């Protein structure tokens, strides 16, 4: 699926695929606990997305 | 003559950093910090001193005989 | 450094894994290369000697001497 | 059998060093739950119990006041703790916009003694009345009746008496030394012209013992021909506020300005009128006499010889300060490596010298 | 040896007291987080 936007604000998940990435300049996320590589889905497809800066993990998407 | 460090903190923030991690260990001969450029339009004498970058070595075109092994 | 994202609130710090680390440095421990290589600028291969590779051989020696060695 | 009450005593070691743990978490977690605050400026003091202030977080609000606020510390101008619910001032903070210990530095007293500074002792003496004697008991010019100076030129070969006469002044007195070279305010960039003196003035106004040096002031000045402005943006605006800090409402009167230049004749002549710079100290150029205090310091600290000869090395030596002589002192160990002694040979720093003067005159 | 078994049973059950002040202690801070 075409994704031009993706957010997440305030999700609890795990670790391992954990994304919750804001891709907007303002209330910037990160991705900690280890290295992980999903190039197909993430973890929802979706709203999971990288835009300009690169965080962690995300690379693959 | 410009004080766009202050415009640019990414340029003034690098330089201030550098003067504390230089003299960090003094004593230490495992601290060593060059560089290397075009040339030097701008003089510091912050950095001018004994543990930080001062005598200038320039680096002209390479000569005759110099060219025969770099050829080979 | 781990904070609320409403209340903006500084609770735990965290571990470092994305520092912003400027990629495309290179990093290369103990490279090969020898000086017979580049010919011609041995008139600044000693001051290379003399202002680096000498000092940085043994730091003992300058420190009983009160000096300090030059970092670059 | 009686053995065993060692492990007694074992265990109750691990009972009190547990409980003492188990102390600061919960100490911790009740931290938690603690609320912090925004943080601002007070832009307009519009009454008593009310203040325009400006946020970090957005644009200009106007807040009131909470607890603990003291109108006698607080006014136009003092950062503030920001209320988010009820737009209050919780707390009290000194002014600070940009930093003040990375732009401009800051250390506690001085760092070099008076000992660098020597052979000055003339001008030194009449320094200390005009700095030192004003700062600690005003009442010797109030009896004699002139008023105290505000600026004073140290001017001289550049490196050669700016940094050993900048740091001995707040190492006598006991002032915090001020560093604010003037490479850090006239640039290409636009802006970057009145907020640098507006928050130094702040600073020496929050922290009476202290004292303001400078340095490069021939790069913002000039007098152009009427003191107007052609490709002067940043150089008109620095000179015009330098002389209404001084001569305005509110001087600094623990607090001395000093600049540091080659001549006087790169200030503008606005600064040097009366009631801006009333002193101009030259500093000389030492000679083969002059430099024989020199040698003595810096290369007289380090190991040396009982029959070292300050002389020898003094001949070939020109225009040598204190900061430069260093590199004089470090490559003359470096010849006396190969002969392994622990002193420095004579000879060694006299060829020393040449190797310093491949960058050194 | 029946002497240090007396002052045991009192260390024996203060360990409890802080394993199970901190055991509420283990979950608050990790629902704070």
């Amino acid at each position: 699926h075409p994704l031009q936007v993706a957010r997440c604000t305030k999700i609890i998940k795990g670790e391992d695929a954990k994304y919750v990435i804001n891709l907007k300049q303002i209330a910037k996320f990160v991705v900690g606990l280890g290295e992980r590589v999903s190039p197909t889905d993430i973890e929802e497809g979706m709203r999971v997305g990288v835009d300009r800066s690169k965080y962690n993990i995300e690379l693959p998407l | 003559f410009d004080s766009e460090k202050s415009g640019d903190r990414e340029v003034q923030r690098t330089m201030l950093e550098l003067l504390n991690q230089l003299d960090g260990f003094s004593s230490d001969d495992r601290v060593k910090v060059l560089a290397a450029t075009n040339r030097v339009d701008v003089l510091d004498p912050a950095l001018l001193r004994s543990g930080r970058l001062d005598r200038k070595i320039e680096f002209p075109l390479p000569s005759e005989d110099s060219r025969a092994q770099i050829l080979q | 450094v781990g904070v609320n994202k409403d209340s903006y609130l500084i609770l735990d710090t965290l571990p470092s894994e994305f520092d912003s680390r400027v990629k495309a440095m290179e990093v290369d421990e103990k490279p090969t290369e020898t000086y017979s290589d580049v010919g011609g600028l041995d008139k600044q291969i000693e001051e290379l000697v003399e202002a680096i590779v000498l000092p940085m051989k043994r730091a003992d020696k300058f420190k009983d001497m009160g000096i300090r060695a030059p970092k670059g | 059998h009686r053995r065993y009450d060692d492990q007694l005593k074992q265990r109750r070691q691990n009972i009190r060093d547990l409980e003492k743990l188990y102390d600061k978490t919960e100490n911790d977690i009740k931290a938690l739950q603690s609320i912090g605050q925004l943080i601002g400026e007070v832009m307009k003091e519009l009454s008593e119990e009310k203040y325009i202030v400006k946020a970090s977080s957005g644009p200009r609000y106007i807040v009131g006041v909470r607890n603990s606020v003291d109108r006698s510390k607080l006014k136009k101008g003092v950062r503030v703790t920001l209320d988010i619910t009820t737009l209050t001032i919780m707390r009290i903070l000194p002014r600070e916009t940009d930093p003040l210990v990375y732009n401009m530095t800051s250390f506690e007293q001085g760092e070099i003694t008076f000992d660098g500074i020597g052979g000055l002792t003339e001008q030194i003496r009449e320094l200390r009345e005009v700095i030192e004697l004003p700062l600690k008991n005003p009442e010797i010019f109030q009896r004699v009746g002139i008023k105290p100076p505000k600026g004073v030129l140290l001017y001289g070969p550049p490196g050669t008496g700016k940094t050993l006469l900048a740091k001995a002044v707040a190492a006598t007195i006991g002032a915090n030394f001020i560093f604010s070279p003037a490479s850090g305010i006239v640039d290409k960039y636009i802006g970057e012209s009145a907020r640098i003196i507006r928050e130094m003035f702040a600073y020496a106004k929050e922290h009476e013992p202290c004292i303001i040096f400078m340095d490069e002031v021939d790069a913002i000045g000039g007098r152009r021909f009427s003191e107007g402005t052609s490709a002067d943006r940043e150089i008109q605006r620095t000179l015009m506020e330098l002389l209404t800090q001084m001569d305005g409402f509110d001087n600094l009167g623990q607090t001395k300005i000093i600049m540091a230049t080659n001549r006087p004749d790169t200030l503008d002549p606005a600064l040097l009128r009366p009631g801006r710079l009333d002193r101009k100290v030259e500093i000389p150029l030492p000679n083969e006499a002059g430099r024989l205090e020199i040698f003595k310091i810096h290369t007289a600290k380090v190991k040396k010889t009982g029959e070292f000869d300050f002389e020898a090395a003094v001949k070939m030596s020109d225009g040598f300060n204190g900061a430069d002589i260093r590199n004089c002192a470090t490559e003359a160990g470096f010849f006396a490596i190969r002969d392994d002694r622990d002193h420095i040979n004579p000879d060694d720093l006299m060829k020393a010298v040449r190797k310093v003067a491949e960058v050194k005159k | 040896i029946r002497i240090f078994r007396s002052e045991l049973q009192r260390l024996s059950h203060e360990n409890n007291v802080m394993l199970e002040k901190i055991k509420d202690n283990k979950e608050k801070i990790k629902n704070n987080r």
